[PDB]
DNA sequence: CGATCGAT
DNA sequence: ATCGATCGTTTTTTTTTTTTT
């Protein structure tokens, strides 16, 4: 302790330890007491900080935090516990024992990139924004612990030299040198490690390259804090493991002179707000959210504004889009004590004349909470792997990150059959198998699936008769609303296309006429919205429903065979349970967008209107 | 010495000044070398709120007569043209040389094609027309969402495909037919008809006044044993489409909406080989052009007329000899 | 099984 | 200088999945 400048006293020896005392303003909120002490009441043992409160009083500590804030960020550690334990007592008697605590960071200061993570910055605090890819398991981590050999709490700066004199040594001159050391963790300790990760951003030098990516590190409540394939915002610290330049030169004919490997741990992540960057699966959301949620819903004129979300600078396709949103929200998993889990999530067909703007449309719907895109030649057999550390059989197995959200794909015609089968499956009983080395794990996720396509000789197939796939009547089966994409002539329809892309096309035109239409606003809204939507409400069918559509799938089948028998040949789509099974799930979609449980068949001649779409496609 | 751009580069005839630094092989041939020459530096971004990317991106073809010299026309631009490589007909299975990411195998070498290898640029293409049709599959996004996608390993990334297409191909049927429609020259499948551009061809037929012109051209190149330089030109374009950005205002955008409806409904089942709404926007991309051209950055009716121009010309080349449609329509627009 | 290291 | 008592010392594997032409 040299009482002279950065001791290790003169910090917690009131300055931190006061700060937060003194931190007020009137309203009597302004403090981090209260939040700690609240905090504490329910488990959490921590609490939430910027970085310019220094600034609001003093000069000095940041640009003494940012040099070595590896101890600083611990005598913060130890100012909370001795100023807040102050508080556990009520009297001094319900401080039944100590417990530690967390810190956070967080600022507004600017995001860096991955190419510039480097020798000048490192040791030090930062800020960055990427993506995440997957990251480990759960294993262990202490601070100390006791041994035998001595009994002391063995206590460490780092977050191993060991040495040599015996502490048994109350045994006469036969003493135990070298070493005899038995570790108690009797007496040990435990807080988390988990090694998350981080992939770079899609804009940021990935151009003539390919994306890096780096790994990280948790020490105690950032487990259980983010799911992969997730946007964050940072505050972490970039430094090694290991040390040395001289001539110890290292491995076989490794490092010629001194090279240690990277890595970062988190000092405060936080998330994105891209709209709703982070919104997946926990809630910040606050009750004014909610309230507009729920009197949107309450508005009776949001399903029409929200046929007029996805086309903003797109014309055209409204029949088409009563029911491209309804996917998303996705029906009911009407589970039962038997086998029957009648099938929860939904899927959809599309395929038509090229240059009618398929891609863009499902770039969109990957845009508006979790999904992916790849098309053909290959997101997922699922992967059996082999472990190059102590060569273990585990499984990566990537529908697996469809586990609620949904997919989107075209290419299902231009990619071999190979690899089509566990996927004409999975999308009928969910449970993704396994049987290939010495595992049956039978794994399963809810994921849909959206399914673009391309027929060979066009509107000539759809003109006449059948040459509508070239590949199965199987696939056919599974989807419920299926959709022709001509691009049948009309110059009204010409001119109209025309000026209509040429004015989204000039300048890069709407910013302030765009969002001046009614209610068509914000795919952010729709991720929380999504997301709220589905995660509350269950329905299932009314009484005056079932009648009806029952009645309407008899004359449906009816229609199919009297075409049949209409041309004295099979001119039909296959009548299936599937086909009742899905509108269900239509009915479903519906209710769970205005929230109302209970749907009436009013509410689902809407359904029956879109289905129509594909009933009179397929009808010849 | 650095002012050699702008002690010229502002006067009127250089329009067609860069036309004669394109390759100086070629007696006739004005249409392409003016094609190449606009879409070597042409591109706008112009990414609007978070929709997409719009192209950076264009597919000029060629569909003319196995062995008229087609395959030199190609060198010149990689000799200038900042990035490239060269591949030919015939390349892989389109998949290229899916790895699973271990320190098993010694990393399991990775890569996905060339148009991840080379965005923004060029990587080269001779003789395609005779390729295994699963290219022809694989290829057919890249061009237009400029977007890769893949699975199928230890990974599902993505990565970013920004370029354009050489083209050079062959012709079916011997060497070139008549004016009989050109869906019958050479059968590509239907969902691969969708984008289209640059639509010129050899055409051949004999003048012997201009068989003695080219010949004598033809020996004095074969006579020198021991207006612009490749010299700068390079440079021109390095900085035209590297630092100056484009733009368009309203001027007179409806016109292209009449001369769509020429198209459908002089053109329905005859020629109008669906030609969508890709073309159309390469419009834009030669007005585009035209100004970066002339970094300009804005434009009155000239660059957009001289698309009608050329559009007017080569949409005429491929019909039947019923060949002047457009041309009976425009001598008005003309 | 080898080198360090202390004194005689 | 010499001897002796001190110090510190460790290595073993073969085969299965998805991929590309
Ligand atoms: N009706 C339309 N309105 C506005 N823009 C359109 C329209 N049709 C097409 N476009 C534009 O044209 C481009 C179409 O490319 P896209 O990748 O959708 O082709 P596609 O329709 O998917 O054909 P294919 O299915 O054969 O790939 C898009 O960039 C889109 O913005
Ligand atoms: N104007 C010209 N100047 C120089 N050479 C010419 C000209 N016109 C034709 N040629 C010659 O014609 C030949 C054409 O063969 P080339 O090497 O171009 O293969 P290609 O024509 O691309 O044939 P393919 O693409 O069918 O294989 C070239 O050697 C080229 O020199």
């Amino acid at each position: 302790n040299q009482q002279d400048a950065q001791i290790n006293l003169q910090a917690v020896k009131k300055k931190y330890k006061e700060f937060i005392r003194t931190f007020n303003e009137e309203n009597f909120f302004y403090k981090y007491r209260d939040t700690l002490k609240r905090n504490y009441l329910n488990g959490r043992y921590f609490l939430e900080i910027e970085m310019e409160d220094l600034v609001g009083f003093d000069e000095t500590l940041a640009d003494k935090l940012n040099k070595q804030p590896t101890e600083h960020l611990e005598i913060f550690e130890e100012a909370a516990r001795e100023v807040a334990d102050e508080i556990t007592a009520p009297r001094p008697e319900h401080e039944e024992h100590m417990h530690d605590i967390q810190i956070l960071l967080s600022s507004n200061a600017n995001p860096t990139n991955i190419r510039q993570l480097k020798s000048d910055c490192v040791s030090k605090l930062v800020k960055i924004a990427g993506i995440i890819v997957a990251a480990s398991g759960i294993s262990a981590k202490a601070t100390r612990m006791s041994i035998q050999c001595l009994s002391c709490s063995t206590v460490i700066p780092n977050l191993y030299a060991l040495p040599r004199k015996c502490n048994t040594e109350q045994a006469g001159r036969p003493k135990c040198p070298l070493d005899p050391f038995f570790i108690m963790p009797d007496k040990c300790k435990c807080v988390d490690f988990q090694t998350l990760k981080l992939q770079e951003l899609p804009d940021f030098v990935p151009q003539g390259e390919i994306p890096r990516h780096l790994q990280l590190f948790c020490d105690r409540s950032l487990c259980e804090r983010v799911v992969p394939g997730n946007r964050v915002l940072i505050q972490g610290i970039y430094s090694i493991r290991k040390v040395g330049k001289p001539s110890r030169r290292d491995g076989r004919e490794k490092a010629v002179v001194g090279v240690r490997a990277p890595y970062m741990r988190v000092v405060g992540i936080t998330v994105d707000s891209e709209g709703a960057g982070a919104i997946s699966r926990y809630s910040n959301i606050t009750s004014d959210e909610e309230e507009h949620f729920r009197r949107m819903a309450a508005s009776g004129d949001i399903y029409e504004r929200l046929s007029q979300s996805l086309a903003p600078s797109i014309f055209g396709s409204r029949d088409i889009k009563k029911a491209i949103t309804c996917m998303l929200f996705g029906g009911s998993r009407k589970r039962l004590p038997d086998g029957l889990c009648r099938r929860g999530d939904i899927n959809v067909l599309l395929l038509g004349d090229p240059g009618t703007a398929k891609s863009q449309l499902l770039k969109f719907v990957e845009k508006v909470p979790i999904a992916v895109y790849t098309s053909g030649k290959g997101s997922s057999t699922a992967s059996v792997m082999k472990d190059p550390q102590t060569r273990n059989f585990v499984m990566e197995g990537a529908m697996v990150l469809a586990d609620g959200g949904v997919v989107c794909i075209d290419e299902f015609d231009k990619m071999r059959e190979d690899d089509r089968v566990a996927i004409h499956e999975a999308m009928e009983q969910q449970t993704i198998s396994i049987a290939k080395a010495g595992i049956t794990t039978t794994l399963n996720s809810r994921c849909s699936v959206l399914a673009a396509a391309n027929s060979i000789f066009g509107r000539w197939d759809d003109t006449k008769g059948e040459e509508n796939i070239d590949f199965m009547p199987t696939i056919l089966s599974r989807f419920d609303m299926i959709f022709i994409v001509k691009d049948i002539h009309d110059e009204s329809r010409d001119i109209t296309l025309a000026k209509h892309i040429i004015n989204v096309h000039l300048s890069s035109n709407k910013s302030a006429p765009s969002e001046p239409a009614e209610g068509e606003i914000s795919l952010s809204t729709f991720k929380k919205y999504i997301h709220y939507c589905r995660t509350h409400c269950g329905p299932r069918l009314s009484e005056a429903a079932g009648e009806k559509l029952k009645s309407r799938y008899v004359l449906m089948r009816s229609g199919a065979g009297q075409q049949e028998k209409a041309s004295d040949k099979r001119l039909s789509i296959p009548i299936t349970v599937r086909q009742l099974e899905a509108v269900i799930r239509i009915s479903e979609s519906l209710a769970k967008i205005r929230l109302q449980p209970f749907a009436t068949d009013e509410h689902v001649n809407e359904a029956l209107r879109l289905f129509q779409v594909s009933t009179l496609d397929a009808a010849m | 010495d650095i002012a050699t751009i702008q002690k010229l580069s502002k006067d009127p005839r250089i329009v067609e000044r860069v036309v004669a630094s394109m390759a100086p092989s070629i007696y006739g041939h004005d249409y392409i070398k003016r094609a190449l020459a606009l879409a070597l530096f042409g591109g706008e971004s112009k990414n609007p709120g978070e929709k997409h990317k719009v192209r950076g991106d264009i597919n000029l073809l060629i569909c003319g007569d196995p062995g008229t010299a087609k395959s030199q026309f190609l060198k010149y631009t990689e000799k200038v043209a900042p990035r490239a490589v060269f591949t030919t007909g015939q390349g892989a299975s389109a998949v290229g040389l899916y790895v699973r990411r271990n320190p098993v195998s010694r990393e399991w070498t990775l890569e996905a094609g060339a148009l991840v290898l080379a965005d923004q640029g060029v990587c080269l293409i001779d003789e395609f027309d005779k390729m295994n049709d699963q290219d022809r599959t694989s290829i057919h996004e890249a061009m237009e969402q400029q977007s890769i996608s893949i699975s199928k390993a230890g990974i599902v990334t993505s990565l970013q495909a920004r370029c354009t297409v050489i083209a050079a191909a062959n012709p079916i049927g011997g060497r070139y037919d008549p004016s009989m429609t050109f869906s019958e020259n050479v059968n590509l499948s239907e969902p691969i008809l969708s984008r289209f551009d640059v639509l010129c061809v050899v055409k051949d037929e004999f003048d012997p006044m201009q068989d003695q012109q080219l010949a004598k051209f033809v020996v004095h190149s074969h006579m020198k044993h021991h207006e612009i330089p490749q010299d700068l030109l390079r440079q021109y374009i390095v900085y035209a489409k590297e630092n100056i950005r484009p733009k368009l205002t309203n001027i007179d955008e409806d016109k292209i909406a009449k001369m769509y409806a020429q198209l459908r409904q002089e053109s329905f089942a005859t020629g109008s080989l669906p030609i969508t709404v890709r073309h159309i926007e390469s419009v834009i991309r030669m007005s585009e052009a035209h100004a970066r051209m002339h970094l300009r950055e804005n434009v009155m009716e000239a660059d957009v007329s001289m698309a009608i121009r050329m559009m007017l010309e080569s949409f005429i080349e491929a019909q039947k000899f019923s060949v002047m449609k457009k041309m009976r329509s425009t001598f008005q627009k003309y």
